[PDB]
RNA sequence: GCCGGUCCGGCCGAAGUGCCGCGGUCGGCCCAACGGGCGGUGGAAUCCUUUGCAGACGAC
RNA sequence: CCACAGGGAUUACUGGCUUGUGGCAGCCAAGCGUUCAUAGCGACGUUGCUUUUUGAUCCUUCGAUGUCGGCUCUUCCUAUCAUUGCGAAGCAGAAUUCACCAAGUGUUGGAUUGUUCACCCACCAAUAGGGAACGUGAGCUGGGUUUAGACCGUCGUGAGACAGGUUAGUUUUACCCUACUGAUGACAGUGUCGCGAUAGUAAUUCAACCUAGUACGAGAGGAACCGUUGAUUCACACAAUUGGUCAUCGCGCUGGUUGAAAAGCCAGUGGCGCGAAGCUACCGUGUGCCGGAUUAUGACUGAACGCCUCUAAGUCAGAAUCCAAGC
RNA sequence: AUGAAUGAAUUAACGAGAUUCCCACUGUCCCUGUCUACUAUCCAGCGAAACCACAGCCAAGGGAACGGGCUUGGCGGAAUC
RNA sequence: GGAUGAACCGGAAGCCGGGUUACGGUGCCCAACUGCGCGCUAACCUAGAACCCACAAAGGGUGUUGGUCGAUUAAGACAGCAGGACGGUGGUCAUGGAAGUCGAAAUCCGCUAAGGAGUGUGUAACAACUCACCUGCCGAAUCAACUAGCCCCGAAAAUGGAUG
RNA sequence: UGCCUGAGCGGGGCGAAGCCAGAGGAAACUCUGGUGGAGGCUCGAAGCGAUACUGACGUGCAAAUCGUUCGUCUGACUUGGGUAUAGGGGCGAAAGACUAAUCGAACCAUCUAGUAGCUGGUUCCCUCCGAAGUUUCCCUCAGGAUAGCUGGAGCCCCGA
RNA sequence: GAGAAGUCCAUUGAACCUUAUCAUUUAGAGGAAGCAGAAGUCGUAACAAGGUUUCCGUAGGUGAACCUGCGGAAGGA
RNA sequence: UACCAUGGUGGUGACGGGUGCGGAGAAUUAGGGUUCGAUUCCGGAGAGGGAGCCUGAGAAACGGCUACCACAUCCAAGGAAG
RNA sequence: UCCGUGAUAGUUUAAUGGUCAGAAUGGGCGCUUGUCGCGUGCCAGAUCGGGGUUCAAUUCCCCGUCGCGGAGCCA
RNA sequence: AAAAGACUUCA
């Protein structure tokens, strides 16, 4: 051997490794998909805030097993993801010692967006008319400037990227009134016209339905639920130590070996725990929509039924959603009224995965736990009332 | 390459969490005359550092008889679990559990070594072991 | 004639960084890269208070 | 039953040297394998490598190096058990047998025994071996060993003794430095968004279906590649559902108490019985890749040596491994 | 290398005595979770000892053959919780 | 001086100053040569007197250089490619069977310019093709053998790579 | 450990002596109901003891403590006070147990500044020369002893 | 005036599980040697006053058949 | 079933246990007894095990129910069904 | 495994001073006796294996195989 | 008033 024994797989993994605090409160992309599609109306991410957990029911598709064709559930992560103002355009240069912005031209209008910009972002809670951002130039002196800039940035080939902000107060679960700024790099064909797609692009707001198709294969980049200090076990997965009682209950034997006198990287021991960076890949993209009012929602006797994608009595400690919606297939990173940014799907094969989509059957709605379904229930449930309903 | 052989199933088609661990005492569901089994092995689960092999609906077992026929006390014999009463989650995303935990006791060619069934099989037990399911009096 | 800051602009430069030219002006044949002043002319954040998506304190 | 002065001047003991012993290898190849040294098996003899058994020594400690075994927890080697790719066969399939490259990931759960070791049982793809002060007591455990009590056997006149067996028989310390995990944190003209030198690693494996009752085969039996499904194992994460909890809060029922019902108290830190948000896991539920360069090897073009030759100059492919892809 | 008052055998009752089996049961275990309490943490106040020749990075090597420091290599923004 | 280093080398030391040296060293770290003439190695062999410390053997190697000796050569070699071989007689033994081609005699000649009773492939056995020798085409060295150097091979270990 | 003299043991369970009735037998004595209650008896309070967590504590609350568990509890019991027996002696249901935190021989003071071939330490400067780790003896090998190795101080004038 | 489904109290008063025990069929913890076949060893008891006359209660004790102490008997000299 | 009395029975066998229907009768044997007790005649009893009930003059019902259990059966597998 | 302690005929077991070896039982042969047995006369060893010393070794040393006893702490 | 024991099976 030496030992022992009876040997085991290592608890927590090691690539998800340092299990440390995140150094900003909102997710960040080191890499993106490639450009093999459509033009600068591409831009390569979007974001929203975690609402809370919902379910669905699905017309399906496979074939080789034995269940088949026909209804399923499937569950489902609502995000609010109201429309983001992207608001100008970085010119980032090839250089060999990595990127380098150059200059960043920028819309006419973001102007609570910035004084939001300038909440942690800079500092010091806006109050009487404060911090300061600057004005724009007397206008086509400055947009010649920037037209200059266009000049240098579309003639030495820039790789395009997008500040854009969320433009907060279109959400309500989050009852704050604070934009969230981020790094997006737009995508698509040749550099001139991703340029010109990119500035056509600027000079307007930018809803979730011009990024992401339903049913798309979207990664989902977040930061997780903070712990806050925990032991081995909690932390990375190790065993209780079993006997009836024991001077060290949950706690690892030795943090080494006599050599290597000096505590190993690679052991499991006790810190902080969450608030941890994660990319997570390939969710399918169940729908996107709006309360209304852009469907409908559902369509009466069948299809499948109208259900406003909150629970009724909202989302526990979220809210109620009542905007624009995102619906992501399992699981999405972080607790619930986070930051959470959606990009493409980053493995280009491109592939199965998924394909085809998948009659929306039922939302959950509910209306459910000593009650519903919903209309007649309500009608229901009101006539047992009755001056309280 | 494996020395042999078969048995491990095929896909199932559903979730189910396992309740019957090494040494766990088990109905026998047919007249073979066993009427009690424990259960030691699954054919195809790998476990791990200080934890129990633990088997469930569908699987393949080896059991032996604590109860039962002349073929039988205390012989060592292949089984299929039948039943289990920790739930099992299907597609459509029922959950099922049974009363009992239950199997019957099985040839090396896969059919029953008994007669006839006592009380109902998982479908998915049946669809797995089709010579199982061709004895059994309700399918669920 | 030959050089040195300059007004006004372009090329590597994609930053830091530089150079080189159409028409003239202050100049020739100490202090560059840093600074340290006596002087003229000219155009924010921590805390607080209440909270948390955050949290042992601090931090966010 | 001990005590004292000392000694690592000298033992047990860990370490170090050695390496006869042990483990493994090469060479040679008598010989056996129907015939055939080299599919396989392989003596005598012979040269080595390892340092992980044993022995030897007495360098280190006796103003003190905590013992065996176990557990958990990190890391490694390769002489590779499986998995990848290979070559040969006494490789018809096909189970296989031997061997090459190769350490990425796996290498289990139990019955007897303190055991290490080993025997046994079902498993498995297979359930590899070897180091890290026999890794691991300022972690644990405390069964053996190894105090003081006692029995038996043997020996002894006896006290008492045994590498003879047995029952009982204790586990101290508040971390100064250092190490890492995790949180803070000045200089600099500012906050924020970023880049990315570089640092860590994430996917492993199985079953079954398509193919096909086909190939191959007298027959018996019985394959492959993709294409499909699912699950063992590992990782990250969330909590719609199912499952736990639920010492917010509201109900049944005591005993005793506030005159009495009514409304309350105490009986644990919830009297007991019944159940939620949040947190969580019963594997709850969601999510895990082509190209480039190589090894062994199989080839191309090809001389030295007019021929032949896979390589020597050049080149085409080729591993779970390397790099990238990616966090 | 058993053996008869160094007592042999045998044996009901008794036993915080030694070993083993079964049913009942169960968080010991699969495999961990939530929850209470007092600690912890932070605040005011009170206020200690052990110990201390020593500055105090890692990998190798060397050396009285078990280096925080020699030697060569490699790393390190202090301070603080 | 030897990376470090009780006992290896130089050297035996009052203190200081200057000069020149010893051992050993002269690409940088590090003063001082990227010194000269020549030759071998391409494995990163390899930067090493001595050392518990620096390993590498028996045995093997058309890697490469070098030395030598014998024989064969323009009375034409070595190799390759191409071309010639009738008859005695289907060679005597032995044996299902050799009959060129299991095993074992025996290997001569007529007829001939060359032309062995034959080198490897055969079918149960019977069935054909090549080849000894000789010749052309080609044109220059070839082959045998001793000896030696270095390198290569044998060559697997444990926290991380080095000759400091 | 003994002696003297006091004191303490909720409550419950089981049911020995033997005698009544009812009943049998010639007697002997027997059956069934029943009464009464014996006990180093049982389950357990005051009280005693101290098995297990091999827990908590382990610079403690404590120089052996705390919590929960467990044994005894009318007896060879427990216990207050008054009180015997004193150091190779006492006391011991005998373990080398116990004799004021001290027991295979108490504590105190003295002899006493024991004695140690063993460990440790032994305090100002400089100069000239400069070691031995070998040999015999020795109850001798961790020492002595006697040369061997040294060094000073004097006296004199060969030697490879 | 009749009085459906029906719900309650009381009673006769099923069947599974709670006893606890007895019985039967059984097997069986571990263990004693009662008879027997002929093909065994040990001694020679009893069998003739059996070479110590038999038998008997009783205890002791012996390889055992048995022996003997005490008392009794004649199925005994 | 209330209340009051504590009883009543058994050495002529009570209470209890086991038993490979009771009578009319069968078989024997010269007679006496032994044996046998049954299918038939007669009376009683039970209809898979056990309790209860309606109906009807009469049942506590093999060819009625209720319905627990035991066990077969039908299934368009809901429920019936003996 | 260390210190102690032995061996002699088929079997159990005496013995010496260096020159000399026994017993009992068992067994082999006769006699008892009709025949066995009880009894009665008669008989018969390389002193464990092994080497050395000496005039002469069963006897005196050294080794070894076996069978015995007795020790083997403080873990 | 006695030293002293045995003596295979079926016929």
């Amino acid at each position: 051997m030496s030992h022992r024994k009876f040997e085991h797989p290592r608890h927590g993994s090691l690539g998800f490794l340092p299990r440390k605090r995140c150094s900003r409160h909102r997710g960040k992309v080191k890499s993106f998909p490639k450009d093999d599609q459509q033009k600068p109306c591409h831009l390569t991410a979007f974001l929203g805030y975690k609402a809370g957990m919902t379910h669905i029911v699905r017309e399906v598709e496979k074939p080789g097993s034995k269940l088949h064709k026909k209804e399923t559930c499937e569950a489902v992560t609502i995000i609010e993801t109201p429309p983001l103002v992207i608001v100008g355009l970085v010119a980032y240069v090839k250089t060999p010692r990595g990127l380098r912005t150059l200059n960043s031209v920028w819309a006419q209008h973001l102007s609570e967006d910035v004084r939001r910009r300038f909440y942690k972002n800079w500092c010091k809670s806006k109050k009487k008319a404060f911090t300061k951002y600057a004005l724009k130039y007397d206008s086509d002196a400055g947009k010649k400037e920037i037209q200059l800039q266009l000049e240098k940035m579309k003639k030495y080939a820039t790789i395009v990227r997008v500040i854009a902000h969320t433009q907060i107060r279109k959400m309500k679960g989050l009852k704050q009134k604070k934009a969230h700024l981020m790094e997006i790099q737009v995508n698509g064909g040749t550099i001139a016209d991703k340029v010109d797609y990119g500035y056509k692009f600027f000079e307007k707001e930018v809803p979730v339905e011009a990024v992401f198709q339903k049913d798309e294969m979207v990664d989902i980049i977040g930061v997780t639920k903070g712990k806050g200090y925990e032991g081995v076990v909690t932390r990375w997965g190790v065993t209780r130590l079993p006997r009836k009682t024991h001077r060290g209950l949950r706690k690892v034997a030795c943090i080494g070996a006599w050599h290597p006198a000096r505590v190993s990287y690679t052991v499991a021991r006790a810190g902080q725990n969450g608030y941890h960076h994660r990319t997570e890949m390939n969710k399918k993209i169940y729908k996107m929509g709006k309360s209304g009012q852009e469907s409908h929602e559902a369509c009466t006797e069948f299809d499948r039924t109208e259900k406003d994608i909150t629970p009724m009595g909202g989302f526990p400690h979220y809210g109620v959603v009542k905007g624009d919606y995102l619906m992501i297939k399992g699981c999405c990173v972080g607790p619930k009224k986070r930051v959470v940014t959606l990009r493409q799907s980053l493995l280009k094969q491109t592939s199965r995965l998924a394909l085809e989509e998948i009659k929306l059957k039922f939302i959950d709605t509910s209306s459910k736990f000593g009650h519903g379904r919903f209309q007649t229930t309500d009608e229901k449930q009101k006539f047992y009332g009755r001056l309280k309903a | 390459m494996s020395k042999r052989g078969r048995g491990g199933s095929a896909g199932n088609k559903f979730r189910m969490s396992l309740g019957l661990p090494v040494a766990a005492t088990v109905n026998c569901a047919d007249n073979t005359g066993a009427k009690n089994l424990y259960i030691i092995s699954v054919k195809g689960i790998k476990g791990r550092l200080n934890r129990l092999p633990s088997a469930c609906v569908g699987d393949m077992v080896m059991a032996t008889v604590k109860k039962g026929k002349p073929d039988l006390r205390k012989k060592v014999m292949p089984a299929v679990i039948v039943r289990q009463r920790k739930p099992w989650r299907r597609k459509d995303g029922v959950f099922m559990y049974f009363e009992d935990n239950a199997g019957v006791i099985v040839n090396p060619k896969g059919e029953m070594k008994g007669s006839a069934i006592t009380g109902p099989i998982g479908k998915e037990c049946a669809d797995l072991w089709p010579r199982i399911a061709s004895a059994a009096n309700a399918i669920v």
